[PDB]
């Protein structure tokens, strides 16, 4: 079968920068080549086909070129909402999708704003206690969270989740959830999440005290 | 625009059969188009599964042919995918699409989880704000949507009126094998005791529809 | 001797599909552009190489009025230097275009409750259209390596696709009727403004 590969597989560029993505075919495919944009949580959206023909309604900053084996997608000026994975696909024979090029947005450092949430009374009535630590609107993505319970470091009882890059300000947010049984929760008093991030001079701690 | 509406259960036990149906509006099935399915799983990217012409002619990915059947129903203006003897490797978001060389219109996708685990609806807990603090400050509140299976749940705030500053986190699988996720929003600290905040949680696999009021907590 | 017949172009009950866009040659008449420039019906009245109001005070050898239906988000394609499927495969204006693009929303006339509809566009072509060229062929499009030989199949596509005009569509997807007036100075002027 005729296959396609994309280069680079991921890039990080600033708002307003020119973006060049390459699609190479293992054999000549004339101009039977299309490009798609896929935003998180959504279906791919057709941008271009026949190598250079824009689909109706597609913004003018997108264009394509190429014939045979070498094809190029261009974003002339990246906007923040252009965070997405870009795919090429040929229809010269059996349809085949390239591996995708993940476009991330580079911006200035932003330290996280940290919030901590105690378990609700309803949840404690049900037999468990979850403590939620929120790191809001930071950049870059790299962040470390550590939990301490009664000044004792925890391991094995916390889970982390990160949003995708925000479509408007290009920041991330992160949740770290510490979950204990009600019996274990009631044995301790201090629940602290310690946050390490590039925008801070030193790690920042927020904590909750059971029964205060 | 052409609308492709997908239906069919997202949870399938290993060795079971995945069955999905796509309802087409704004276009007729009787066209020179190939009514197609494409799936997406981490690492695999987008993978064309196959397509079916309104005449019944089919074109399937050779790696999947033995397990794939598609069909069309012109009077209902719909088409279907059936994938037998599913394994964990078939877990993916499945999309239907109108194809004629290009895939110009796509369904919303259906997350398909191949798993032996049973369906469970979530518990919804308030994440209370605690900075009823100084005015001009910004408070954070949310909802913890805990212990459900499979994905997905959806979260809205104030039946959709509140969108700005909302973060709904990706679901994570807990040590128990059940999913949990939080949805948070930052609001002005001033409006806390006056403004009402309600998270609307829906877990269709369990027919769970919950509304939770999130109000400040005090002594 | 007589006024140019813009009424039968702009007020026609039926409009052409864009792939089969209609052309009306305007000749040997006095053109009263006032009915058009001073109309409130048009959402687009975009003129190239001429101020819309000095038209009634200029003469032209030959005037053409081209008419068709497209989607609202495609009206911007009816302009020089565009690169979308409409400009490439359906209706192409030249770089040196002199004339006006006039369009108005026609949702109340050209959409119906069901989707499946009669307005079509060309999806594929071996090459882009030259300016003012028209392609009404229905040859099977060879997207792959083997000739289709008139047979539809995988990688061998019927080249025309229908617009799906439904009344509930968003404005960018609603039908728009478009008239393109193009004015050429080639020969003796037979179409003149009333001034
Ligand atoms: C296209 O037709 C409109 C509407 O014409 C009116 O309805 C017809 C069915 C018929 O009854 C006519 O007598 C009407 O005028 C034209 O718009 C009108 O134009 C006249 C100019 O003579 C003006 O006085 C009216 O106010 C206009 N009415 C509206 C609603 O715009 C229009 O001029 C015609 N287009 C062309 C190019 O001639
Ligand atoms: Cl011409």
């Amino acid at each position: 079968d005729i296959q396609l590969t994309q280069s680079p597989s991921s890039l990080s560029v600033s708002v307003g920068d020119r973006v060049t993505i390459t699609c190479r075919a293992s054999q000549a495919i004339s101009n039977s080549l299309a490009w798609y944009q896929q935003k998180p949580g959504k279906a791919p959206k057709l941008l271009l086909y026949a190598a250079s023909t824009l689909e109706s309604g597609v913004p003018s900053r997108f264009s394509g070129s190429g014939s045979g084996t070498d094809f190029t997608l261009t974003i002339s000026s990246l906007q923040p909402e252009d965070f997405a994975t870009y795919y090429c696909q040929h229809y010269y024979s059996t349809p085949f999708f390239g591996g995708g090029t993940k476009v991330e947005i580079k911006r200035t450092v932003a330290a996280p704003s940290v919030f901590i949430f105690p378990p609700s009374d309803e949840q404690l009535k049900s037999g468990t206690a979850s403590v939620v630590c929120l790191l809001n609107n930071f950049y870059p993505r790299e962040a470390k969270v550590q939990w301490k319970v009664d000044n004792a470091l925890q391991s094995g009882n916390s889970q982390e989740s990160v949003t995708e890059q925000d479509s408007k300000d290009s920041t991330y947010s992160l949740s770290s959830t510490l979950t204990l049984s009600k019996a274990d929760y009631e044995k301790h008093k201090v629940y602290a999440c310690e946050v390490t991030h590039q925008g801070l001079s030193s790690p920042v701690t927020k904590s909750f005290n059971r029964g205060e | 625009q052409v609308q492709l509406q997908q239906s069919g259960p997202g949870l399938v036990k290993p060795s079971g059969t995945l069955s999905l149906t796509c309802a087409v509006s704004g276009a007729s099935i009787s066209s020179g188009d190939w009514w197609s399915w494409v799936r997406q799983s981490p690492g695999r990217g987008l993978e064309w599964i196959g397509g079916i012409f309104h005449s019944g002619t089919t074109n399937y990915s050779p790696s999947l042919k033995s397990r794939v059947t598609m069909s069309v129903d012109q009077p209902k203006n719909q088409f279907s995918l059936h994938l037998t003897s599913v394994t964990a490797a078939d877990t993916a978001v499945y999309y239907c699409a109108r194809m004629r060389g290009i895939f110009d219109y796509w369904g919303q996708g259906t997350l398909v989880t191949v798993s032996s685990a049973s369906t469970k609806g979530p518990s919804v807990f308030p994440l209370a704000p605690s900075s009823k603090s100084t005015s001009g400050g910004t408070a954070a509140l949310g909802c913890l949507v805990k212990d459900y299976f499979p994905e997905p749940v959806t979260v809205s705030w104030n039946s959709g009126a509140l969108t700005s500053g909302v973060h709904t986190f990706p679901a994570v699988l807990q040590s128990s094998g059940l999913y949990s996720l939080s949805s948070v929003v930052t609001v002005p600290s001033s409006s806390l005791g006056t403004q009402t905040y309600i998270c609307n949680v829906n877990h269709k696999p369990s027919n769970t529809k919950v509304d939770k009021k999130v109000e400040p907590k005090s002594c | 001797t007589n006024l140019c017949p813009f009424g039968e172009v702009f007020n026609a009950t039926r409009f052409a599909s864009v792939y089969a866009w209609n052309r009306k040659r305007i000749s040997n008449c006095v053109a009263d552009y006032s009915v058009l420039y001073n109309s409130a019906s048009f959402s687009t009245f975009k003129c190239y190489g001429v101020s819309p109001t000095k038209l009634n005070d200029l003469c032209f050898t030959n005037v053409y009025a081209d008419s068709f239906v497209i989607r609202g988000d495609e009206v911007r394609q009816i302009a020089p230097g565009q690169t979308g499927k409409i400009a490439d495969y359906n209706y192409k204006l030249p770089d040196d275009f002199t004339g006006c693009v006039i369009a108005w929303n026609s949702n109340n006339l050209d959409s119906k409750v069901g989707g499946n509809y009669n307005y079509l566009y060309r999806l594929f072509r071996k090459s882009n259209l030259k300016p003012f060229e028209r392609d009404i062929s229905t040859e099977i499009y060879q997207a792959g390596s083997t000739p289709c030989n008139g047979v539809e199949g995988f990688n061998c596509y019927f080249p025309l696709q229908s617009y799906g005009f439904q009344p509930t569509n968003g404005v960018g997807y609603q039908p728009y009727r478009v008239v393109v007036l193009s004015f050429e100075l080639l020969a003796p002027a037979t179409v003149c403004g009333p001034k």
